[PDB]
């Protein structure tokens, strides 16, 4: 998971 | 955003953008939506950082003046308190800002309409992300506000092995995945505008994407369910  | 056009200048009147004081400038970091003339909702991974912070609303090109702009401070941040900075995918990723003056409201600045509690968009719903977001993973923010029309992809689907996996939760809505269009970093807090009888409503607030990259086939772009926190929102502006 990748915060944007 | 990747595989965005450019939106037009009074597309999305409630796309704001979240910056940061560094040095003796502003930097975008995240989009949010403007819900009440003096509250705006982002994500919370957005606030993590003991930052100063400032809401722009009325903006189409960070890098030019536009003639509609407004700027304003973030007096007070309210961040679910069920949100774990370790954790983005247990959920909870969402933040109200209280700004310190309240906007004045035009054709580029608008409120968001948000959709009914508990809300759920069938498969493959018409939907637009926005924001300033890099274009290309590993790119560059955009200067002018983009636009990428990402249907959503359902809670099974979503949720299933060759998808997110567990990784996403039904609090989330997920929708993209095609491999050419999504959001990407800078676009995080921003809008999902979601067609439903005629009108867009904002049903997600932008979060992650895969840590292999922003356009990733079957890794669609995750944002927080806006419909899963509609009384927390409200519960939150009546007691601030
Ligand atoms: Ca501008």
């Amino acid at each position: 998971v990748e915060p944007i | 955003v990747v595989g965005g056009t450019e939106a037009q200048r009074n597309s999305w009147p409630s796309q704001i953008s979240l910056q940061y004081r560094s040095g003796s400038s502003w930097a975008h970091t995240c989009g949010g939506t403007l819900i009440r003339q003096n509250w705006v909702m982002t994500a919370a991974h957005c606030v993590d950082r003991e930052l100063t912070f400032r809401v722009v609303v009325g903006e189409h090109n960070l890098n030019q003046n536009n003639g509609t702009e407004q700027y304003v401070g973030v007096q007070k941040i309210v961040v679910h308190p069920y949100w774990n900075t370790d954790d983005v995918a247990a959920g909870y990723d969402i933040a109200l800002l209280r700004l310190a003056q309240s906007v004045t409201l035009n054709s580029y600045v608008q409120l968001g309409v948000l959709p009914r509690a508990g809300t759920i968009l069938a498969n493959n719903s018409p939907c637009y992300i926005t924001g300033w977001g890099l274009t290309r993973t590993n790119g560059q923010l955009a200067q002018t506000l983009q636009q990428a029309y990402l249907p959503t992809v359902d809670y099974a689907i979503c949720s299933s092995s060759s998808y997110w996996g567990s990784t996403v939760k039904n609090s989330m809505v997920c929708a993209g995945g095609d491999g050419v269009r999504s959001g990407c970093q800078g676009d995080s807090g921003g809008p999902l505008h979601c067609l439903v009888n005629g009108q867009y409503a904002v049903h997600g607030v932008t979060s992650f994407v895969s840590r292999l990259g922003c356009n990733v086939t079957r890794k669609p772009t995750v944002f927080t369910r806006v419909s899963a926190y509609i009384s927390w929102i409200n519960n939150v502006i009546a007691s601030n």
